[PDB]
């Protein structure tokens, strides 16, 4: 006679030891820009 | 520790000696360390100040940082330790410590002592030899803070305290020598105390002239018996606001403001009296129960009752004066009705000693057994704390349960109060019990009477002339009125014998209805 | 053109600074400034929206009234509405009441000296009347109320910080369901020219990640600690209401859950509410139907000082609910005129505050399934009969066999007791009502008489109750109560010992109360053979 | 479509004037049903003017109850799907109730969003919306009558009061409830404004019964 309920710990805390995924989004981004720049010197 | 100080100058009132304890803390760190190593004594390093809900710790621990010189203590409140990731929270408490041993580690001994407390630590720290299996994060983190507080790898400048409001919550695995060592209980302030908290909460209000001097903040320290700091400024502001709104009519109307009354603004007397009617304290014991019970009021209608007073009187200052007799217990009995209640509550009352209890069946209403029985032995034990007590037991056959027909009763509330009655106080403690009752015979019978050293007899009343003074002091008729009732009650029948309580439901009956004789007279009449 | 408006009574103008690079941080003077308008500009003819470039002391400024008060001489009080609308003009007098606020830019350091004026944002709106809240009775609750709690954000901020005090930050509302606590809390949240309320209902907080249920209890107070740490004491009230405080935060120390959330977030809100650091601009709303489960040290003052109770009305406010539930009806010339309110209100004993509109809704129902008549004899809609529509009193009537009280279904005992009737076949009744009632007046009218006991016997059979419930039907008293063997059947010995309890306990609430018991002998189960008989319940009637 | 100066009855009824109780096939009980077309549908059918006109909101609340084997489920089925509607949201009984710390209470939450979305973007044209409770006395049970060393028997209980009344308003939805025994209920939820109208549903007379036969074959 007895039931209890649980809570979960997220962890997946190599992420968020970062702001959580940062490996291809943020460096993704650094690099695109830089397309967009040759881009733009191409197309002128 | 700062020289420009001294322990007057800051708001604190009444709890002067558990600052000296405190402080006596503080004092193995005033020398040069080369003594104490000399002395071979080490210091404490866990702190634990505790007590029921407002009593002003948290107005110390925010205040204290003043004093203690250097720069400040850091705050935590206890639910922001846990975090969501798994070793985070592990890792936050053991964040801390780090600034003030990288220091020690540097210096030595020179290290500035490092202050921190835990506001409401029992948020966490509950048994770790504990149950429910559920994730284990609230084991860890405690784990974490003793390997960092008993293995402490010779860290000398650190002192933690720990807020509560609940001490039981708390693991006993912190609750020993080298960690959290002293504990130390605040409880309700005394009357100087409570003067002081006057003192300090209305200085400002004196100065600048807004407080009439008709107040006078003794008679009010007087009245309010039962209160914590935080319910005297609570009453502070309830008198302001009553104050407030004389000139603002709130609700009705729009805004009108007086703006000349505005600078004459003034707090008086009665609006303290009206914020006392609206606070109430949960301090609870609400003794003005003594004073309901005596509401009928006593008006010495014989000699009798001046003879019972002052013998009263002579018990009182019995018990008060002789130190063998630190035990007597007295019975009164007399006619149902006669009125026996009120007299041993006026002798209480007037008695002045510092506690006072009664104990009643209406208080002892709807509980079990089992319940009655722990709540007698409660108000027993608390009774024997101060050192001089007056107790007053009430209706002893009501609360024995005694009806005729088996008869039928409960023995072991019997046995309880038997036993009780005959046991001396703890050393240096002194006792009166009054113990009223009405149906002399059944005591007698079943044998207890052996445990009660002297015994008082109250008839009732019988002669007209004292029917005469009780219904002059009522007020019921008109003087020829009072007269003529009488003398005609004097041959209607002189044989005279009702008691006191029916008298006065009969007068207000009469009252009501018809004042002449031919009521109040018969019902007398029929009632004798 | 205006007529009799010619003056300028009271002027509110937004003063910002011409160029912000010069911003001057000494302090300016409303008096000085008022005094310089008036001096340079009189007998000029200003409206609302109208700018002006004012060179006091080598500091330009783009004046801009805000607002324009357009008084005429005469008038001893300024009643006249401050209009916003550009036609009111004035011309500029000595005696103008120039009000100074800062501009849209809010570079002015202005100063009230000794201005005994409404503060900058004085929240609860000079002119306020109970009447328009459109809350029937309770009339002396919201007295308390406004005194304790809003009584001291109105008056001017230098006396009151000579008054040395901090404001109020709690206020609790219970009682018994349906009786109207729901109502006050929203049009406070929509009536009091504050932030918008952070509606949170109950049980909101919990969450299934460990540490997000406490982040979300202290993340609601973000915004009031950002304005007070800048703008100090001329931040704008924050308010917050918990919804039916009662579902999470419990005594501490019970075994709730199992987990040990509900400590937590108790811990949360305790250590939050009073805490280390000083707020002084939050107020809270709490709501329950049990005042009991809440954990102690939330009551002490400091947090949740007031508390207030809402009881059932008594017959004036269900006066006034009638008042105003049928109160856009009968502008709406859509109710009948044979209707008359005060009977209603007479007939609706023991109705709480949320049954009455119930009775509207039924009333209605009645007329107008007497136009549609839905199934069978469809289609009748048309716009002849749609055009007279009109409540009628024998549609209420009908209504009263829907509806039903839920706290007066014990006096119905007491009517049906005597549906075999009286009569009158000898004097001996007529005496013995007679002096029941004589019995009845002494204790109405008495003040020290608080307590009076009866006993009414004879042969069985004799019909004894039904006399009993002639006499407390007559009284008209607010509570009445009858307690007999028909309502403890099928009881446990310790159901009873309560139920009786908590009974004597309910009849300490009104001011008048008549109480009846049925068959002493039947509630102590005498039987004579033994004789045996429940002592315990015996004891608790004799005491009590 | 848009409403002339005649007042014809709203564009998208509910109702539909072409109808009969004999469509529905529930043979004996008759009085029923008229009092509950009375009392719930009725202010749905006429044009929102007068409605409005006269400042009344539509019942949100409805009871059945009876004993075992009656005719429940079938009167709670057909009123879901001869109506103008979206289609209702079945809940069986003990399904709310969940594992984690959070999620029961979140999913009494999940049934009110969409209307309350769709009152908020539109008003008082929106299509009425159904959510039928099945079986209520599994959950729903006096609070602080049960021990419940298991604190779900509250919190349930007070989502369902704080949202179905609470300090917003909300008019475009019909709760429908059943059971077999409501003395456990909770008192709260029975009071006007949640659950007005409470029908019993009873033994057949005879009359019924040859209803009934009719019905069948
Ligand atoms: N001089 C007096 N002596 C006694 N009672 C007095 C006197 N003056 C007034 N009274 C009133 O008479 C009443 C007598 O006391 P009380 O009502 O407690 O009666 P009791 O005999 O102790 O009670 P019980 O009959 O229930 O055992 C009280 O209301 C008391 O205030
Ligand atoms: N005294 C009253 N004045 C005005 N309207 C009232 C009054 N009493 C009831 N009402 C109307 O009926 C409603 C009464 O219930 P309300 O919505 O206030 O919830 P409540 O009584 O606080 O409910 P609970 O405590 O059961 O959650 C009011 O919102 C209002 O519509
Ligand atoms: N003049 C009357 N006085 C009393 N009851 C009357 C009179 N005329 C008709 N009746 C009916 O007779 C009934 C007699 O039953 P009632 O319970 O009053 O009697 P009772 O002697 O107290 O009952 P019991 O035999 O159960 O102890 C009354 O309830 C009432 O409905
Ligand atoms: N009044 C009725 N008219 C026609 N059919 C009926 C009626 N009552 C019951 N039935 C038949 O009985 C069958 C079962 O009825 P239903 O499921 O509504 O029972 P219930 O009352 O919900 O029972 P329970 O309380 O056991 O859940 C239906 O499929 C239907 O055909
Ligand atoms: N001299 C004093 N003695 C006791 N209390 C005081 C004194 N001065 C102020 N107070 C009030 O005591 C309260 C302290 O509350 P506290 O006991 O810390 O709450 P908790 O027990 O929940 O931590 C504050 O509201 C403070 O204003």
């Amino acid at each position: 006679g007895q039931q209890i309920f649980s809570q979960a710990l997220l962890n997946a805390n190599r992420r968020g030891e970062a702001k959580t995924a940062l490996a291809e989004v943020q460096a993704r981004h650094q690099e695109l820009l830089k397309l967009e720049k040759s881009m733009a010197e191409l197309t002128q | 520790i700062r020289p420009d100080f001294k322990f007057e100058d800051l708001g604190v009132g009444g709890l002067d000696k558990e600052f000296t304890k405190i402080f006596r803390a503080f004092a193995s760190r005033i020398f040069p360390p080369s003594v104490i190593e000399k002395l071979g004594i080490s210091h404490v390093k866990g702190l634990l100040l505790y007590g029921p809900p407002g009593t002003g710790k948290t107005l110390i621990a925010r205040k204290i940082g003043t004093m203690l010189n250097a720069k400040e203590p850091k705050i935590v409140n206890g639910p922001e330790i846990l975090s969501k990731y798994v070793g985070s929270s592990e890792e936050n408490i053991r964040n801390l410590f780090k600034d003030a041993e990288a220091e020690y580690r540097a210096k030595g001994e020179e290290s500035s002592l490092h202050i921190i407390i835990f506001d409401e630590l029992d948020s966490v720290f509950k048994q770790r030899g504990s149950r429910g299996d559920g994730t284990g994060v609230g084991d860890n983190v405690v784990n974490q803070l003793l390997a960092k507080m008993d293995g402490v790898d010779q860290l000398n400048n650190i002192l933690v305290i720990g807020m509560t409001n609940r001490k039981d919550l708390i693991d006993s695995a912190l609750l020993r020598p080298g960690r959290f060592e002293v504990q130390v209980e605040i409880h309700l302030p005394d009357e100087k105390g409570r003067l002081q908290i006057f003192d300090i909460q209305t200085k400002k209000m004196r100065e600048n002239n807004m407080m009439s001097d008709d107040v006078n903040l003794a008679e009010l320290a007087a009245l309010t018996k039962n209160f914590s700091g935080a319910e005297i400024e609570g009453l502070v502001k309830s008198a302001s606001s009553f104050a407030i709104n004389k000139t603002v009519n709130i609700g009705k109307g729009a805004t009108k403001l007086n703006t000349k009354d505005i600078a004459k603004l003034k707090v008086t007397r009665e609006d303290f009296l009206n914020a006392l009617n609206d606070v109430t304290p949960a301090f609870g014991i609400s003794e003005e129960d003594l004073k309901t019970c005596v509401e009928g009021g006593m008006m010495l209608y014989s000699e009798r009752v001046n003879s019972i007073l002052k013998n009263g009187a002579r018990y009182v200052r019995q018990v008060r004066e002789s130190d063998k007799s630190r035990l007597v217990s007295l019975l009164i009995h007399g006619p149902a009705g006669s009125g026996k209640t009120a007299l041993a509550a006026e002798i209480a009352l007037k008695s002045g000693f510092p506690f006072i209890r009664l104990i009643s069946p209406n208080e002892l209403s709807g509980m079990s057994e089992s319940a009655k029985i722990a709540y007698i032995d409660n108000t027993f034990r608390d009774a024997y704390k101060s050192p001089l007590n007056i107790l007053v037991i009430d209706s002893l056959e009501t609360l024995v349960d005694w009806v005729p027909i088996g008869p039928r009763f409960s023995n072991n509330i019997l046995q309880m109060l038997k036993v009780a009655l005959k046991r001396k106080p703890p050393q240096d403690r002194r006792l009166l019990i009054m113990t009223t009752t009405s149906a002399y015979s059944v005591l007698q019978q079943m044998d207890i009477l052996s445990c009660f050293d002297n015994e008082i007899a109250v008839p009732n009343m019988t002669n007209l002339d004292e029917l005469n003074n009780v219904m002059i002091e009522s007020n019921f008729l008109d003087d020829a009125g009072r007269v003529k009732v009488i003398n005609e009650l004097s041959r209607s029948c002189p044989n005279f014998n009702v008691g006191i309580k029916k008298t006065l439901t009969n007068i207000e009956t009469a009252r009501h209805d018809e004042d002449p004789v031919n009521e109040l007279v018969e019902l007398m009449t029929q009632s004798a | 053109y205006s007529g009799k408006q010619s003056y300028l009574g009271s002027i509110d103008i937004d003063i910002s600074f011409r160029a912000r690079g010069k911003a001057v941080s000494t302090v300016f003077d409303q008096d000085e400034l008022a005094k310089q308008f008036v001096r340079c500009y009189e007998s000029q003819i200003f409206s609302p929206t109208q700018y002006l470039i004012m060179e006091f002391q080598g500091h330009f400024f783009d004046l801009k009234i805000r607002n324009v008060q357009a008084i005429d001489l005469g008038d001893i009080e300024p009643t006249s509405a401050v209009a916003t609308g550009i036609e009111t003009k004035g011309i500029l007098t000595k005696q103008t009441q120039i009000n100074f606020f800062k501009g849209r830019d809010g570079l002015v350091n202005l100063k009230s000296s000794n201005s005994l004026r409404p503060r900058s944002n004085a929240v609860i709106r000079p002119d306020f009347k109970f009447e328009d809240l459109g809350v029937g009775g309770l009339d002396k609750e919201f007295t308390k109320i406004f005194r304790r709690a809003f009584a001291s954000r109105i008056f001017p901020p230098s006396v009151i910080e000579k008054l040395g005090i901090s404001h109020v930050k709690g206020l609790l509302l219970y009682g018994p369901p349906g009786t109207g606590k729901t109502l006050i809390a929203r049009k406070i949240g929509t009536m009091l020219n504050a932030k918008e309320p952070k509606i949170v209902n109950g049980p909101e907080i919990l969450s299934k990640y460990v540490g997000s249920s406490e982040e979300n209890i202290r993340n609601l107070f973000k915004d009031a600690e950002a304005e007070y740490r800048a703008k100090g004491e001329e931040s704008s009230l924050h308010i917050i209401i918990f919804d039916e405080l009662d579902s999470v935060f419990k005594q501490r120390g019970s075994r709730g859950d199992g987990t040990g959330v509900g400590d937590n977030v108790v811990n949360q809100l305790l250590a939050k509410m009073d805490g280390v650091d000083q707020l002084n601009n939050i107020l809270v709303i709490g709501m329950t139907n049990r005042k009991d489960l809440i954990d102690s040290a939330l009551l002490r003052p400091g947090r949740f000082e007031v508390q207030v109770e809402i009881h059932l009305p008594d017959e004036k406010g269900r006066l006034q609910i009638f008042d105003i539930q049928t109160k856009k009806m009968r502008e709406n010339n859509m109710m009948s005129d044979d209707v008359n309110l005060a009977e209603l209100a007479a007939l609706t004993k023991n109705f709480s505050g949320a049954e009455i509109e119930g009775l509207v809704k039924s009333a209605s129902s009645f007329a107008i399934n007497k136009t549609v008549n839905i199934g069978k004899g469809a289609t009748k809609l048309n716009t002849k009969d749609i055009a007279k529509l009109k409540v009628t009193r024998e549609d209420f009537l009908n209504a009263l066999n829907d509806v039903t009280p839920a706290f007066g279904i014990s006096e119905e005992d007491l009517k049906t007791c005597v549906e075999g009737g009286m009569m009158l076949y000898s004097e001996r009744v007529n005496s013995i009502l007679k002096n029941g009632a004589r019995y009845v007046r002494q204790v109405r009218e008495s003040d020290k008489s608080r307590l009076v006991s009866l006993l009414i016997h004879g042969p069985a059979g004799s019909g004894k109750t039904a006399l009993a419930a002639e006499i407390a039907l007559k009284s008209g008293f607010p509570f009445i109560r009858l307690i007999s063997p028909n309502e403890l059947s099928g009881m446990s010995e310790s159901a009873k010992i309560a139920y009786i309890d908590n009974t004597f306990r309910d009849a300490y609430k009104s001011p008048l109360n008549i109480l009846v018991i049925d068959s002493l002998e039947t509630l102590v189960d005498w039987v004579p053979i033994g004789p045996r008989f429940s002592n315990n319940i015996l004891q608790m009637l004799k005491v009590a």
